């Protein structure tokens, strides 16, 4: 889509997410985990019931109308009958048609940019900690237990506490 | 801030999204197919098979077309002063009384069905020195020999066919619906023994509108033993106008009129069965739900209905698009 | 690249946004409502009251309907040869003159009122054996009994009445359309009296078309004292065609043409005051100002309009997303 | 919106800038301040025009068309031309509701562009200077006067000029 | 990992687009003309000047209207039992028989138009007591004086014309078009020296339709050395029904009747040469190439056409924002 | 366009590049040289084309419909029949003004993406070797031979390798 996250620099998705729709996977001094993001999950979701309502709004009702089958031959009128209801056929159609294609255009490109967005807002969090190995994982360099992975994902991580460690640790040179 | 520590190390944490193993293909605007984690059908393509008989009044025709119920055919006089939602004109149905032919058939099918209505009230009108209750073996009534419930065939009294010219003033607040004929006789001595002048005539006035029929004679097919026709004509009066009727034969005079009203009623052809459920969307194929946005069962519909497309599918995608790292 | 600073300190840059107290709700693909900034209403909703008697030529109709103003009812005898942009009748509007009705007055009143003139030429018709210029006390034209001022009621000369047969060749390069009628008198005395032989006939021709219509005898609705009507018919005659009249009886013949042209006229059935300003769309509740895409007011307009929408308000967001810091 | 700035890394819009659309607050060695950003206002503001115009754009006009209120009661063919404006209406109020409520998706997403695009403007001019604290400020890491803010935000901030500067007192380590 | 270098230098790496020196403008949401690197038309705006010959049947009328094919004008002799997918009727079309007219000519040119076939079958009418195969000056066929050859004009014989009363019972199971008419004599002399009575009557019947006419006695422009006209009229006959005329004077009977097919044929005004060439959309502007998807060339097509739009230039933008190294 | 990248961050194209949409330019010690990307040209290319083969998508063929041309005055039908006509010309006509507009500025929009993810991508190859100039071109902190510059394109630049050599020169302080 339009920020080249999914299906982008996060190379696939996860079959084995089965709570949410963005998440996080990490390995860390006490193991490795996964846990699903809820509020970008639910940002996602909302949206696309957003237009999914808008979408499934009020149906007209229409009573009386004209004739839309005929069994004799009357020539002048009905050919008209039968055109007018042809052209209104053929315009709610397309109407139908590229809505679908608009619509779906827009989600897979929302859908695209709440993974972004959620990636974008980790990196600001980790500053000088961290770095990004292009691929959707950030690289945290100092130790980062299963605490400190649950602060960076319920949104509390302080990075002064770790800079000092982790700007060391990162700007090592030795080979 | 916190002291030098004895253990120097680093953790990956890595974003990512789901995936599901099935996933549907959906359209997009550069894209024909594509597949995302799930989507939703926007056109809605099956009936249940069964006209539901709520909310609206939908009045089962049976064998009768709203015209014949409208004239009074005998087997039709079940349908008297009914009233309708949906009007269902079932294919089965036929007529079984004198034949006659209705110039302009659909405007008057139409504007009956969209009134909705089909109240009576008899009119005293008064027909002097004619006979009245004429009826037909074409017609039966019971044993005997009949002729539209709400219409009335003159023929002459005795040595004479008068001018008749009659009045009927519209007194009351709403328009009022006359239906009334004329009979082109099979022959020449058909016409002089029933209405004795060798042509008649009917002139039907309202101060603002006028029409006279001149009878054609001639021979057409045997329907019914007969080889005579009646045509059917329509007179609305507004109020405080007045019908004047004026013939000198071959008049099938009204009997009153039919109440008009402005509505949200309608005829369908449908041989659908009526079952009892409840649904808004009516369709000659039966019901259909009116929870998607565009339908495809069929363009004729009555109430809430989606609108009729012609594309029989179109999924709109409710999730992202599905990148799978097994796949299958 | 400068020298060591004695001093060591950072500062704070943070890019923002505004945002306003008060702030509009919009609609959205994914909202029905989210408040932005500034917002334009892109539907019309309000007429002035007036039509603004500017650019286009509107045509008071005043109590005259253009019907009446196209035969010649001595009341509207002022609109003789007017000329419109848009002819406004008025429901006020009457006839007073010889009771008539005109079988298809729709198309009649469509083709001329697009016609934009009522430029009438009278042509030397021969009217040869028969009593000319008749007139009748249900339009009076001043103490005397009239009738409408562009066709001709002939009568019998002496005690006869001889087939008519007129010839009138389009000569020039434009279209001639003539309006002319048939009397169906009340009962066969008139007939009689009034046209000799026992039954009229009208055929109008040209060379490519003719119409014969028979008169109906019979009573209608007293109007203005009479029980006969007459009904309007018409003829376009073409560059280079020939009108026959061929009549021996009942005939209401024409006085010459119509020019009939091509143009944007139109007629309006509003009683709206006529004002004078400026405006170029006009509606039934008078004018309105196209500045927006979308209007509400009437779906019938007449110039420069904006498209007509069942939404009476649809806001088009001209500014960001309003995210208030103290609020409103 | 899709960026994610307006109403996302920005917690909220400043009711007091009353010079423009974008622009800064600073805080600094001689005292606060707030100044509106004239390109980028011009920018969202020129765009949203531009649309505007376009949906502004020329009235048809129509003369003689077909009746659209009728006295009488005629049957068949009062009903088709009753139909055909029917038909018209809804298809023209369809017509109305989608352009609405693309435009003002697509106006919420220019401006959170915009915004987006000041920041990112922003970012890549004070080079190794400066730290995003993550919620639309940066912190610069030098004695940055009157001056110093006036030259980032008329674009002629030069980051050579303070680079060893901010560098080292950006990668000072000490708790 | 390597070991310390000698050297010690940078590099850069600058990403970028191309760009072309021309580029075209294009129209956008935010923009009306804004310059891209390339763009497509999607407005067919113009036609070859000629209707291709191929993949439709395109049949020329050359100088015969559809209608005096079917009815049978001897010059139009060519086209019996001619089949089409586009008749094509040409300007200079004439026609060169007996005076007619087509009361709702319009229908009849469109019913038989979408048949797609003239397949007469004639069917052995018995006209006892009438002399058969009258013909006239007015419609020569070869030195001789003629009529239309699918039509059979019945005389008196001697002193009388009988009451024809004739029945073709439709046993096939297809419905069979039968095409009738009616002659209105000039003058009443006229009348009675051809049809004796004076006055004849038509009914053409079914069991489900009746049409009773009256001829209209009178003069009507000089065409042809005729006066007097006949008028044309349809009657089709489903399957298992009757057809019955009955008629005592100015009958024009059938010889028989067309076929009537279901299809997709139409007829076109066009006076584009045919040529061969194959080409799916037809235009009276001759054909046109359908890869686009809308056409300005006319809103009148046939085939697979694109859909007909006001603009005539409307480009769909196939590259990015052209922002050259010296802007253009 | 939406992202800023073309006539944004880039200043402007290169008339020099006939081998494809985006690319790479480079000065570095052996000298000078440019190069097409065809992953993110074809990736453009390709969503263009999708696009235009749905609109030059199947066209809908109609034989016998109402005739358009009349050489008499008839009136109510007449009028009727050119109404239904013109209305739905009217109706096609905004569809396809509609249609291009929309597509349009999706194509400048889908093409500013793509020039913004290549240079994303490029940006998180680079790690800590580079920092961006800001104007599209990033300057690389290490020797960086006409292999180096192969690698980085054809992608398989290994940061690793020229970290501590980067990173030193990169952080030097002295002026
Ligand atoms: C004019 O011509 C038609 C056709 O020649 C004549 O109609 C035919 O008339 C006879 C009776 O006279 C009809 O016979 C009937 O047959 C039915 C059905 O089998 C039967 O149930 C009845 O008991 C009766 O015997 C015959 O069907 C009818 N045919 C048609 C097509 O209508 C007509 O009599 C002639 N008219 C005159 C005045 O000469
Ligand atoms: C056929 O029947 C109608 C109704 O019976 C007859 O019409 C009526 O004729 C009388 C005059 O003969 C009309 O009287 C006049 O009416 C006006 C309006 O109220 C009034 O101002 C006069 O002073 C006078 O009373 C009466 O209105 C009229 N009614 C209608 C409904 O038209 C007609 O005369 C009969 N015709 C024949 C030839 O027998
Ligand atoms: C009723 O009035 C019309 C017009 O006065 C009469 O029609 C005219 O009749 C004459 C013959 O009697 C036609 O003359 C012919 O002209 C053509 C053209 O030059 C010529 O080829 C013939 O040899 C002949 O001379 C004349 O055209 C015709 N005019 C029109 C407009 O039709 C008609 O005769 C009158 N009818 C009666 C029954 O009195
Ligand atoms: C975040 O997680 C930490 C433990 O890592 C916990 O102490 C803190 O309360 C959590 N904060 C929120 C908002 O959940
Ligand atoms: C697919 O989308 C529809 C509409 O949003 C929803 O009812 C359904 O639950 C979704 N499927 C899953 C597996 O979430
Ligand atoms: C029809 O309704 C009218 C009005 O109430 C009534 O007088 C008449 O008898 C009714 N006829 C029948 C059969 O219901
Ligand atoms: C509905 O009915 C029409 C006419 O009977 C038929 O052609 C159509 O296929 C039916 N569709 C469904 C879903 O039953
Ligand atoms: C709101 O938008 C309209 C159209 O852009 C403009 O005339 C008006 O000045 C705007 N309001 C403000 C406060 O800018
Ligand atoms: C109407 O116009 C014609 C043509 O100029 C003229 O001869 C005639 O007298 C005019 N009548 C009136 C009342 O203006
Ligand atoms: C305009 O006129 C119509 C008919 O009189 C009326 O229903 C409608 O409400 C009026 N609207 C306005 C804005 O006056
Ligand atoms: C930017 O501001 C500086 C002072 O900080 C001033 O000297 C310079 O001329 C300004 N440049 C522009 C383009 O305004
Ligand atoms: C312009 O676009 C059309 C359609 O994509 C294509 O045929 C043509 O080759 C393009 N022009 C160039 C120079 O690529
Ligand atoms: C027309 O077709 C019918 C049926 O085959 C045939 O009997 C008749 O002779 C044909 N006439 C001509 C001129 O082809
Ligand atoms: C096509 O034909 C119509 C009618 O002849 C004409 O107005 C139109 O300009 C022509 N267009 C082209 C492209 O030939
Ligand atoms: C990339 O370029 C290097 C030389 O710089 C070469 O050895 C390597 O094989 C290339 N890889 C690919 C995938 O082309």
């Amino acid at each position: 889509g339009l920020f080249g996250a999914i299906a982008g620099f996060i190379e696939n998705g996860w079959e084995g997410m089965i709570d949410g729709w963005y998440g996080f996977r990490h390995q860390n001094s006490e193991g490795t985990g996964q846990a699903a993001d809820l509020k970008s999950t639910q940002a996602a979701i909302d949206q696309i019931n957003g237009k999914l309502n808008r979408v499934i709004e009020k149906t007209n009702e229409k009573f009386h109308q004209i004739e839309k089958e005929f069994s004799e031959v009357e020539g002048r009128i009905q050919d008209l009958e039968k055109y007018v209801e042809d052209t209104k056929i053929d315009l709610w159609s397309y109407n139908a048609e590229l809505l679908v294609a608009l619509e779906n255009q827009h989600t897979i490109d929302l859908t695209d940019s709440e993974m972004n967005k959620l990636f974008e807002k980790t990196r600001r969090q980790l500053r000088e900690n961290a770095e990004e190995m292009g691929n959707g994982c950030f690289k945290i360099y100092h130790k980062c237990d299963n605490a400190c992975i649950e602060s960076i994902r319920n949104g509390t991580y302080d990075h002064d506490v770790y800079r000092d460690e982790a700007l060391n640790n990162r700007f090592q040179i030795k080979g | 801030q916190d002291l030098p520590g004895n253990d120097n190390s680093t953790a990956t944490l890595c974003l990512g999204h789901h995936a599901v193993p099935n996933g549907t293909l959906v359209k997009t605007i550069t894209d024909d197919q594509i597949e995302v984690t799930n989507a939703t059908e926007l056109v809605q393509s099956s009936s249940t098979g069964k006209i539901c008989n709520n909310p609206h009044r939908i009045l089962d025709g049976i064998d009768c077309t709203l015209i014949d119920a409208l004239l009074g055919d005998p087997h039709c006089d079940v349908f008297q002063n009914e009233t309708w939602d949906l009007f269902v004109e079932r294919s089965k149905a036929f007529s079984n009384c004198y034949p006659y032919d209705v110039p302009d058939y659909a405007s008057l099918r139409s504007l009956v069905a969209s009134s909705g209505t089909l109240e009576f009230i008899t009119e005293g009108f008064t027909w002097t020195g004619v006979t009245q209750n004429g009826g037909s073996n074409a017609c039966k009534r019971g044993p005997g020999s009949g002729f539209f419930s709400r219409l009335n065939w003159l023929t002459k009294s005795g040595s004479t066919y008068p001018v008749l010219n009659v009045t009927m003033p519209n007194n009351d607040n709403f328009d009022k619906l006359y239906i009334w004929g004329i009979h082109h006789p099979s022959t020449n001595q058909e016409q002089t023994s029933l209405y004795v002048q060798a042509s008649g005539r009917v002139t039907v006035s309202t101060r603002r509108s006028q029409q006279t029929i001149i009878p054609n004679i001639g021979s057409r097919p045997w329907v019914r033993g007969q080889s005579s026709r009646i045509s059917i004509y329509w007179t609305i009066v507004k109020p405080g106008d007045v019908l004047v009727i004026n013939s000198n034969g071959n008049l099938i005079a009204p009997r009153g009129y039919f109440k008009m009203r402005t509505g949200k009623s309608s005829i369908m052809r449908s041989d659908a069965p009526i079952d009892t459920c409840i649904s808004e969307c009516i369709t000659p194929n039966g019901s259909i739900p009116n929870d998607k946005p565009f339908q495809n069962v069929n363009k004729i519909t009555y109430g809430a209905c989606p609108k009729y497309v012609k594309q029989n599918t179109l999924k709109l995608a409710t999730g992202m698009r599905n990148v799978p790292e097994k796949q299958t």
